[PDB]
C-alpha cells in the first residue's frame, strides 16, 4: 500500500550495511527506523554512536538527519533489533549511501504507479524483485537497460499493463534569441536561408522579416555557450558576403 | 488587368471605405488597432468589375432580365487615400498616381466642409478634372433639403475647373443608385491613353513583406513593392534600379530583380499602365518592414532619373489658404522655412533658399528623384499641422 519490504527478508540479517535517521535520543543510545523497510525501527547504543560522548547541543543537532549504519545484531521473531556506525567504514559510507540512492529512485517509479492505479503495491514489486534483483543487481540499471532490451519486461509478468506503460512513460534546455536581421539588401534571402541551413541542423521560428526567435538548445545548461555563441559568428561572417545587415541582441 | 487609376475623395468619418464595399466588396481592411476603430494611415485598394448590361458587379445577366450574358467592358482599381487634414501626405501621393476621381459629400454634414475643398483642390492641381461626385449619406435626409444641398454644390461648383462633372445620389450600407455611378464610369472618365514605348517608370506608394509568423527560412519570400506604372508595359523578367537610395550624409540607389509583377488577384506575365501593382523583387523583405518603400521611384535598368537636393522650382501660390473652416490669407513665402513639397509621391520637408516672382530655389532635406519636369503639389506648417499652400513644377 504504501511501502514495503527490499528482498523478502523480515530484517536485515546479520552484519549488512544499511541507512538510518536518529528519530530521538534520550537514554539508550536513537530509535533509529530503517530507512529500507520504512515502517519498521531498530535502535542503537550510545557509546556506538562514535566514540565521543554526545553533548546535548550536539545531540539535538543530529536528529532527523539520515546516515548509514552497520547492523550487530537481530532477533528473528521481534523488531527490537540493534544497529551500529563505529565500525564502518568510509568506502562503506559512500557504496551503501550509492544503493540507497539506487534504493529511492526506483522506489519513487512505483509509489505513485500503485497508489494511482490504486493496487496492493507489494504485489506487483516482488514480481519484479525476484528476477531482477536476484538475477543480477536490483532496478536501476535494470531499468535503464530495459527501455532499450526489452527481454526485461517479458521475463515475467505484471498483474496490469498500464503500471508498465507508466514505467515506461516515466524514465523515457532552450536558450532564446532575438536576431535582428536589420537588412537592406538584394541578396539577403540567400544569406538568411544559408544561415538556417546550418544554424537549425537548435529550434529556430520565424517572426517576421527582421525578427527571428532561435531558442538554441543545451544539455548542461553550458553547452549551449558554445552554441549560441557559434550561431552569432556564423550570422556576423554570413552578411559581409552578400550586402544586408544582421544585428544580434 | 487593372485599366485605370481610380481615387476617392472625400471628408474623415463619411465613407470612403465604405463606399468602397458598396462598389466591390473588397474591404480597405481599417487596420493597426487606431485604424480599426478611427482612420487608416496606407491606401485602400479594391478591385472593382464593368461588365456591361447592353441586350455589372458579376459577369452573368440573370438579374437583369435579359439572359444574354454581361458583356466585358473593363476592370478598374481603387485608390482610396486618408481624408484627414493631418495625413495629407499620402492624400498627395495617391493624387500623383491617379488618373480619375470620385468625389463624396455627406447630406447633413456641411456642403463648404474644408478638408473635400482641399481635396477637390489638390484634384484641380494635378490634372484630375475627371469627378465623379456622390452624394453620400442621403439616407438621413430629407426630401427638400438633399435637393437645397445639391443646389448649393451646384452653386460652389461654378467658379472651380469643374464645371459640369456628375452627382450621383448612393447609400454606401444599404446599396442602391450605384448603377448610374458604374454607367458613368465608362461615360463621362474615359481612360487616357498608356502606350509602350514611353518610358517605363514606376511610383512606389507601399512596401510589403509576405514574411508570415511560423514560417521557416528553407521555405522565404522576397520583398513586394506596391507601387503604379504610368507610363511603359514592365514584364516578367526583368533588373531594377530604385532611385531615392538608401541613406550612409549621402543616399545611394537599390537595385533589385523581378521576382513578379502581380496586379489583380492573379499574378501576369506583364504589368500595363495606368494601374497600381504588387511588384515582386529579389531585394529584401527588411526594407519591405512596414512603411519603408513610400515616394520612391523604379525604373528599368539602364536609365537614369537624377536624385536632386537643391531644386528649381516653378511656383504657384493660392490668395486664401485650405484645410481650415477660417480660411486664413497666404502670408508670402518667408525664406529657410520647413515647407513640405509633393512631388508624384515623395513628401519631402524643404528649406527656402530664395524667392522670387514666380520662382523659387529649393534645399531638400530628404533626396527626391526628377526624371521629367513632375508635378509638385505644395504645403505649409501655420496651424501646427500641413496646411495646403500652393503647386509647383521643377523647372529642369
Amino acid at each position: 500500500t504504501s511501502h514495503c519490504r527490499f528482498y523478502e527478508n523480515k530484517y536485515p540479517e546479520i552484519d549488512d550495511i544499511v541507512m538510518v535517521n536518529v528519530q530521538q535520543i534520550a537514554e539508550m543510545g536513537a530509535y533509529v527506523k530503517l530507512l529500507e523497510y520504512d515502517n519498521i525501527e531498530g535502535m542503537i547504543l550510545l557509546s556506538e554512536l562514535s566514540r565521543r560522548r554526545i553533548r546535548s547541543i550536539q545531540k539535538l543537532i543530529r536528529v532527523g538527519k539520515n546516515d548509514v549504519a552497520v547492523v550487530l545484531r537481530v532477533d528473528k521473531e521481534k523488531g527490537y533489533i540493534d544497529l551500529s556506525k563505529r565500525r564502518v567504514s568510509s568506502e562503506d559510507i559512500i557504496k551503501c549511501e550509492e544503493k540507497y540512492q539506487k534504493s529511492k529512485t526506483v522506489h519513487s517509479i512505483l509509489r505513485y504507479c500503485a497508489e494511482k492505479f490504486q493496487i496492493p503495491l507489494e504485489e506487483l514489486y516482488k514480481t519484479i524483485a525476484w528476477p531482477l534483483s536476484r538475477k543480477f543487481g536490483h532496478a536501476y540499471e535494470a531499468f535503464k537497460l530495459s527501455i532499450i532490451d526489452e527481454t526485461v519486461w517479458e521475463g515475467i509478468e505484471p498483474p496490469s499493463k498500464d503500471v508498465l506503460d507508466e514505467l515506461k512513460n516515466y524514465i523515457s534546455v532552450k536558450i532564446r534569441a532575438d536576431v535582428e536581421v536589420s537588412c537592406f539588401s538584394y541578396e539577403g534571402i540567400d544569406a538568411i536561408k544559408d544561415a538556417l541551413k546550418s544554424a537549425e541542423d537548435v529550434k529556430v521560428k520565424l517572426v517576421a522579416a527582421p525578427l527571428y526567435v532561435l531558442t538554441t538548445q543545451a544539455l548542461d545548461k553550458q553547452k549551449g555557450i558554445e552554441q549560441l555563441e557559434s550561431a552569432i559568428e556564423k550570422i556576423t561572417e554570413v552578411i559581409t558576403k552578400y550586402g544586408g545587415v544582421c544585428n544580434i541582441t | 488587368q487593372a485599366t485605370i487609376n481610380i481615387g476617392t475623395i472625400g471628408h474623415v468619418a463619411h465613407g470612403k471605405s465604405t463606399v468602397v464595399r458598396a462598389i466591390s466588396g473588397v474591404q480597405t481592411v481599417r487596420f493597426k488597432d487606431e485604424l480599426e476603430r478611427n482612420i487608416t494611415i496606407k491606401l485602400g485598394y479594391a478591385n472593382a468589375k464593368i461588365y456591361k448590361c447592353q441586350e455589372e458587379i458579376s459577369p452573368k445577366c440573370q438579374r437583369p432580365g435579359c439572359p444574354g450574358r454581361y458583356k466585358l467592358v473593363r476592370h478598374v482599381s481603387f485608390v482610396d487615400c486618408p481624408g484627414h487634414d493631418i495625413l495629407m501626405s499620402t492624400m498627395l501621393s495617391g493624387a500623383a498616381v491617379m488618373d480619375a476621381a470620385l468625389l463624396l459629400i455627406a447630406g447633413n454634414e456641411s456642403c463648404p466642409q474644408p478638408q473635400t475643398s482641399e481635396h477637390l483642390a489638390a484634384i484641380e492641381i494635378m490634372k484630375l478634372k475627371h469627378v465623379i461626385i456622390l452624394q453620400n449619406k442621403v439616407d438621413l435626409m430629407r426630401e427638400e433639403s438633399a435637393l437645397e444641398h445639391q443646389k448649393s454644390i451646384l452653386k460652389f461648383i461654378r467658379g472651380t475647373i469643374a464645371d459640369g462633372a456628375p452627382i450621383v445620389p448612393i447609400s454606401a450600407q444599404l446599396k442602391y443608385n450605384i448603377d448610374a455611378v458604374n454607367e458613368f464610369i465608362v461615360k463621362t472618365i474615359p481612360v487616357p491613353p498608356r502606350d509602350f514605348m514611353i518610358s517605363p517608370r514606376l511610383i512606389v506608394i507601399r512596401s510589403f513583406d509576405v514574411n508570415k509568423p511560423g514560417a521557416e527560412i528553407e521555405d522565404l519570400k522576397g520583398g513586394v513593392a506596391g507601387g503604379s506604372i504610368l507610363n511603359g508595359v514592365f514584364k516578367l523578367g526583368d533588373e531594377i534600379e530604385i532611385r531615392p537610395g538608401i541613406v550612409t550624409i549621402q543616399c545611394k540607389p537599390i537595385f533589385s530583380n523581378i521576382v513578379s509583377l502581380f496586379a489583380e488577384q492573379n499574378d501576369l506575365k506583364f504589368a500595363v499602365p495606368g494601374g497600381l501593382i504588387g511588384v515582386g523583387t529579389k531585394v529584401d523583405p527588411t526594407l519591405c518592414r512596414a512603411d519603408r518603400l513610400v515616394g520612391q521611384v523604379v525604373g528599368a535598368k539602364g536609365h537614369l532619373p537624377n536624385i536632386y537636393t537643391d531644386i528649381e522650382i516653378n511656383y504657384f501660390l493660392l490668395r486664401r489658404l485650405l484645410g481650415v473652416k477660417k480660411q486664413a490669407k497666404v502670408r508670402k513665402l518667408e525664406p529657410n522655412e520647413v515647407l513640405m513639397v509633393n512631388i508624384g509621391s515623395t513628401a519631402t520637408g524643404a528649406r527656402v533658399v530664395a524667392v522670387k516672382a514666380d520662382m523659387a530655389r529649393l534645399q531638400l532635406t530628404s533626396p527626391a528623384c526628377t526624371e521629367i519636369n513632375e508635378k509638385i503639389a505644395l504645403s505649409r506648417r501655420i496651424e501646427k499641422h500641413w496646411r495646403l499652400i500652393g503647386w509647383a513644377t521643377i523647372k529642369k
